[PDB]
Protein backbone atom coordinates (compact mmCIF):
# COMPACT_ATOMS: atom_id res chain seq x y z
CA UNK A 1 0.00 0.00 0.00
CA UNK A 2 1.04 3.75 0.04
CA UNK A 3 0.90 4.52 3.58
CA UNK A 4 3.72 1.36 3.18
CA UNK A 5 5.49 3.25 0.87
CA UNK A 6 5.08 6.26 3.04
CA UNK A 7 6.54 4.58 6.44
CA UNK A 8 9.52 3.13 4.33
CA UNK A 9 8.25 -0.63 5.01
CA UNK B 1 6.10 2.18 33.96
CA UNK B 2 8.02 5.08 32.92
CA UNK B 3 9.55 7.59 35.44
CA UNK B 4 8.90 11.33 35.96
CA UNK B 5 11.64 12.20 33.88
CA UNK B 6 10.71 9.88 30.95
CA UNK B 7 7.40 10.69 30.94
CA UNK B 8 9.07 14.87 31.08
CA UNK B 9 11.38 13.66 27.57
CA UNK B 10 8.03 12.21 26.40
CA UNK B 11 6.34 15.58 26.58
CA UNK B 12 9.35 17.80 24.83
CA UNK B 13 9.70 14.89 22.02
CA UNK B 14 5.84 14.95 21.14
CA UNK B 15 6.21 18.81 20.92
CA UNK B 16 9.58 18.52 18.92
CA UNK B 17 7.74 15.91 16.56
CA UNK B 18 4.65 18.35 16.32
CA UNK B 19 7.06 21.65 15.77
CA UNK B 20 8.78 19.46 12.96
CA UNK B 21 5.69 18.42 11.10
CA UNK B 22 2.58 21.34 11.72
CA UNK B 23 2.28 22.65 7.92
CA UNK B 24 1.58 26.20 8.52
CA UNK B 25 3.24 28.60 11.22
CA UNK B 26 0.55 29.72 13.45
CA UNK B 27 1.57 32.85 13.43
CA UNK B 28 1.31 33.19 9.84
CA UNK B 29 -2.98 31.87 9.86
CA UNK B 30 -3.37 34.09 12.63
CA UNK B 31 -1.97 36.78 10.41
CA UNK B 32 -3.92 36.08 7.41
CA UNK B 33 -7.54 36.89 9.61
CA UNK B 34 -7.99 40.10 8.02
CA UNK B 35 -7.37 38.65 4.36
CA UNK B 36 -11.40 37.62 4.15
CA UNK B 37 -12.78 36.27 0.72
CA UNK B 38 -14.93 38.59 -0.79
CA UNK B 39 -18.87 38.32 -1.07
CA UNK B 40 -17.78 37.83 -5.19
CA UNK B 41 -15.13 35.56 -4.25
CA UNK B 42 -17.17 33.59 -2.10
CA UNK B 43 -20.10 32.90 -5.43
CA UNK B 44 -16.80 32.27 -7.39
CA UNK B 45 -16.37 28.91 -5.13
CA UNK B 46 -19.96 28.34 -4.51
CA UNK B 47 -20.61 28.39 -8.82
CA UNK B 48 -17.69 25.67 -9.39
CA UNK B 49 -18.61 22.34 -10.40
CA UNK B 50 -19.14 19.71 -7.75
CA UNK B 51 -16.36 17.72 -9.06
CA UNK B 52 -13.78 20.27 -9.28
CA UNK B 53 -14.49 21.20 -5.61
CA UNK B 54 -14.50 17.93 -4.20
CA UNK B 55 -11.11 17.78 -6.73
CA UNK B 56 -9.72 20.94 -5.03
CA UNK B 57 -10.59 19.55 -1.17
CA UNK B 58 -9.23 16.09 -1.66
CA UNK B 59 -5.70 17.49 -2.92
CA UNK B 60 -5.20 19.97 0.18
CA UNK B 61 -6.98 17.06 2.28
CA UNK B 62 -3.91 14.77 1.46
CA UNK B 63 -1.22 17.70 1.70
CA UNK B 64 -2.34 18.06 4.95
CA UNK B 65 -2.07 14.58 5.37
CA UNK B 66 1.17 13.99 3.68
CA UNK B 67 2.30 15.83 6.95
CA UNK B 68 0.24 13.92 9.65
CA UNK B 69 2.52 10.97 8.06
CA UNK B 70 5.82 12.44 8.67
CA UNK B 71 4.36 13.39 12.38
CA UNK B 72 4.05 10.08 13.10
CA UNK B 73 7.46 8.89 11.89
CA UNK B 74 8.89 11.03 14.17
CA UNK B 75 7.14 9.89 17.10
CA UNK B 76 9.72 7.33 18.82
CA UNK B 77 7.00 5.24 19.88
CA UNK B 78 5.32 5.33 16.93
CA UNK B 79 7.88 3.17 14.87
CA UNK B 80 8.18 1.03 17.66
CA UNK B 81 4.75 -0.55 16.84
CA UNK B 82 4.63 -3.11 14.27
CA UNK B 83 4.17 -2.73 10.30
CA UNK B 84 0.71 -3.67 10.62
CA UNK B 85 -0.32 -1.20 13.28
CA UNK B 86 1.59 1.73 11.93
CA UNK B 87 -0.60 1.09 9.19
CA UNK B 88 -4.20 0.86 10.65
CA UNK B 89 -3.30 3.44 12.97
CA UNK B 90 -2.25 5.70 10.43
CA UNK B 91 -4.85 4.57 8.08
CA UNK B 92 -7.91 5.54 10.89
CA UNK B 93 -6.12 8.28 12.93
CA UNK B 94 -4.78 10.70 9.74
CA UNK B 95 -8.04 12.49 8.82
CA UNK B 96 -8.69 12.82 13.07
CA UNK B 97 -5.30 14.54 13.22
CA UNK B 98 -5.89 16.94 10.48
CA UNK B 99 -9.67 17.49 11.61
CA UNK B 100 -7.68 18.83 14.99
CA UNK B 101 -5.23 20.14 13.45
CA UNK B 102 -7.32 22.50 11.32
CA UNK B 103 -8.92 24.57 14.05
CA UNK B 104 -5.90 26.28 14.20
CA UNK B 105 -6.86 27.79 10.89
CA UNK B 106 -10.34 28.34 12.11
CA UNK B 107 -11.50 32.23 13.20
CA UNK B 108 -14.37 31.91 15.78
CA UNK B 109 -15.24 35.45 15.86
CA UNK B 110 -16.16 35.42 12.25
CA UNK B 111 -16.46 31.65 11.67
CA UNK B 112 -14.13 31.46 8.74
CA UNK B 113 -11.23 28.84 7.78
CA UNK B 114 -8.34 29.36 5.74
CA UNK B 115 -8.74 27.85 2.64
CA UNK B 116 -6.47 28.43 -0.41
CA UNK B 117 -5.02 31.85 0.53
CA UNK B 118 -8.37 33.39 2.58
CA UNK B 119 -10.87 33.51 4.86
CA UNK B 120 -13.85 32.16 4.12
CA UNK B 121 -17.43 30.66 5.91
CA UNK B 122 -18.77 27.29 5.92
CA UNK B 123 -21.00 28.64 2.82
CA UNK B 124 -17.78 28.40 0.62
CA UNK B 125 -17.75 24.59 0.28
CA UNK B 126 -21.43 24.77 -1.25
CA UNK B 127 -20.90 23.32 -3.96
CA UNK B 128 -19.85 20.22 -2.76
CA UNK B 129 -23.06 19.00 -1.95
CA UNK B 130 -22.73 17.73 1.94
CA UNK B 131 -23.54 20.80 3.62
CA UNK B 132 -24.68 18.20 6.89
CA UNK B 133 -21.05 17.22 6.82
CA UNK B 134 -19.13 21.05 6.35
CA UNK B 135 -21.62 22.10 8.92
CA UNK B 136 -19.96 19.60 11.17
CA UNK B 137 -17.15 20.36 10.72
CA UNK B 138 -17.42 23.78 11.63
CA UNK B 139 -19.52 23.30 14.43
CA UNK B 140 -16.42 20.79 15.79
CA UNK B 141 -13.95 23.37 14.67
CA UNK B 142 -15.67 26.28 16.96
CA UNK B 143 -16.11 23.45 19.86
CA UNK B 144 -12.05 23.06 19.47
CA UNK B 145 -11.43 27.10 19.28
CA UNK B 146 -12.97 27.78 22.46
CA UNK B 147 -10.52 25.31 24.08
CA UNK B 148 -7.89 27.96 23.14
CA UNK B 149 -4.95 24.93 22.70
CA UNK B 150 -1.44 26.35 22.42
CA UNK B 151 0.64 24.64 20.27
CA UNK B 152 2.08 22.26 22.47
CA UNK B 153 -1.51 20.98 23.65
CA UNK B 154 -1.96 20.69 19.75
CA UNK B 155 0.99 18.24 19.87
CA UNK B 156 0.20 16.41 22.96
CA UNK B 157 -3.48 15.58 22.22
CA UNK B 158 -3.22 14.92 18.51
CA UNK B 159 -0.30 12.15 19.58
CA UNK B 160 -3.36 10.32 21.40
CA UNK B 161 -5.50 11.26 18.36
CA UNK B 162 -3.19 9.08 16.39
CA UNK B 163 -1.59 6.13 19.74
CA UNK B 164 -5.76 5.35 19.60
CA UNK B 165 -5.76 1.77 20.93
CA UNK B 166 -9.49 0.95 20.17
CA UNK B 167 -8.99 1.01 16.35
CA UNK B 168 -10.12 -2.43 15.07
CA UNK B 169 -7.63 -4.72 13.56
CA UNK B 170 -4.62 -4.28 15.64
CA UNK B 171 -2.01 -7.58 15.84
CA UNK B 172 -0.51 -5.78 19.23
CA UNK B 173 -3.37 -3.93 21.18
CA UNK B 174 -1.57 -4.37 24.31
CA UNK B 175 1.74 -2.37 22.96
CA UNK B 176 -0.88 0.80 21.83
CA UNK B 177 -2.19 0.64 24.75
CA UNK B 178 0.59 0.55 26.83
CA UNK B 179 2.07 3.91 24.70
CA UNK B 180 -1.22 5.31 24.58
CA UNK B 181 -1.03 5.70 28.52
CA UNK B 182 2.23 6.74 28.46
CA UNK B 183 1.39 9.62 26.18
CA UNK B 184 -2.11 10.62 28.39
CA UNK B 185 0.37 10.40 31.05
CA UNK B 186 2.77 12.67 28.99
CA UNK B 187 -0.30 15.12 28.16
CA UNK B 188 -1.62 15.05 31.59
CA UNK B 189 1.61 16.47 33.13
CA UNK B 190 2.22 19.06 30.57
CA UNK B 191 -1.32 20.63 31.51
CA UNK B 192 -0.78 20.44 35.37
CA UNK B 193 2.34 22.31 35.26
CA UNK B 194 -0.23 25.32 33.25
CA UNK B 195 -3.30 24.75 35.33
CA UNK B 196 -5.25 23.39 32.22
CA UNK B 197 -6.27 20.05 33.10
CA UNK B 198 -10.11 21.68 33.13
CA UNK B 199 -9.59 21.13 29.66
CA UNK B 200 -9.99 17.27 29.87
CA UNK B 201 -13.89 17.07 30.03
CA UNK B 202 -14.75 19.53 27.42
CA UNK B 203 -11.93 17.53 24.51
CA UNK B 204 -14.61 16.00 22.34
CA UNK B 205 -16.12 12.53 23.05
CA UNK B 206 -13.88 9.91 20.95
CA UNK B 207 -16.89 9.13 19.01
CA UNK B 208 -17.19 12.63 17.64
CA UNK B 209 -13.93 12.12 15.37
CA UNK B 210 -15.07 8.66 14.52
CA UNK B 211 -18.66 9.87 13.17
CA UNK B 212 -17.10 12.52 11.62
CA UNK B 213 -14.75 10.49 9.60
CA UNK B 214 -17.68 8.19 9.01
CA UNK B 215 -20.08 11.21 8.07
CA UNK B 216 -16.72 11.95 5.44
CA UNK B 217 -16.85 8.63 4.20
CA UNK B 218 -20.32 8.37 3.23
CA UNK B 219 -20.40 11.77 1.48
CA UNK B 220 -17.52 10.66 -0.76
CA UNK B 221 -19.20 7.30 -1.58
CA UNK B 222 -22.72 9.43 -2.91
CA UNK B 223 -19.97 11.38 -4.86
CA UNK B 224 -17.79 8.52 -5.80
CA UNK B 225 -21.02 6.77 -7.16
CA UNK B 226 -22.36 9.97 -8.79
CA UNK B 227 -18.71 10.56 -10.53
CA UNK B 228 -16.41 7.54 -10.71
CA UNK B 229 -13.78 8.46 -13.29
CA UNK B 230 -12.85 11.80 -11.76
CA UNK B 231 -11.89 9.78 -8.55
CA UNK B 232 -9.74 7.22 -10.17
CA UNK B 233 -8.23 10.15 -13.06
CA UNK B 234 -7.48 12.91 -10.96
CA UNK B 235 -7.74 12.56 -6.75
CA UNK B 236 -4.71 11.93 -5.01
CA UNK B 237 -3.95 8.06 -5.01
CA UNK B 238 -3.67 8.45 -1.07
CA UNK B 239 -6.79 10.50 -0.57
CA UNK B 240 -8.29 6.96 -2.56
CA UNK B 241 -6.44 4.48 -0.26
CA UNK B 242 -7.51 5.88 2.71
CA UNK B 243 -11.22 6.55 1.92
CA UNK B 244 -12.90 5.08 -0.86
CA UNK B 245 -15.04 1.93 -0.62
C1 LIG C 1 -4.02 21.27 9.11
C2 LIG C 1 -2.56 21.77 9.15
S1 LIG C 1 -2.51 23.57 9.24
O1 LIG C 1 -1.12 23.98 9.17
O2 LIG C 1 -3.29 24.06 10.36
C3 LIG C 1 -3.25 24.07 7.72
C4 LIG C 1 -4.42 24.84 7.74
C5 LIG C 1 -5.00 25.24 6.53
C6 LIG C 1 -4.40 24.88 5.31
C7 LIG C 1 -5.04 25.29 3.98
C8 LIG C 1 -6.15 24.29 3.80
O3 LIG C 1 -5.90 23.15 3.43
N1 LIG C 1 -7.38 24.73 4.12
C9 LIG C 1 -8.58 23.98 4.07
C10 LIG C 1 -9.63 24.44 4.86
N2 LIG C 1 -10.80 23.78 4.89
C11 LIG C 1 -10.99 22.65 4.16
O4 LIG C 1 -12.21 21.99 4.21
C12 LIG C 1 -13.15 22.45 5.21
C13 LIG C 1 -14.54 21.79 5.02
C14 LIG C 1 -12.62 22.13 6.63
C15 LIG C 1 -12.77 23.09 7.65
C16 LIG C 1 -12.29 22.82 8.94
C17 LIG C 1 -11.67 21.59 9.21
C18 LIG C 1 -11.51 20.64 8.20
C19 LIG C 1 -11.98 20.91 6.91
C20 LIG C 1 -9.97 22.15 3.35
CL1 LIG C 1 -10.23 20.70 2.41
C21 LIG C 1 -8.75 22.81 3.31
C22 LIG C 1 -3.23 24.11 5.29
C23 LIG C 1 -2.65 23.71 6.50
Amino acid sequence: TLLQLLLGH
Amino acid sequence: YASLTEIEHLVQSVCKSYRETCQLRLEDLLRQRSNIFSREEVTGYQRKSMWEMWERCAHHLTEAIQYVVEFAKRLSGFMELCQNDQIVLLKAGAMEVVLVRMCRAYNADNRTVFFEGKYGGMELFRALGCSELISSIFDFSHSLSALHFSEDEIALYTALVLINAHRPGLQEKRKVEQLQYNLELAFHHHLSKTHRQSILAKLPPKGKLRSLCSQHVERLQIFQHLHPIVVQAAFPPLYKELFST
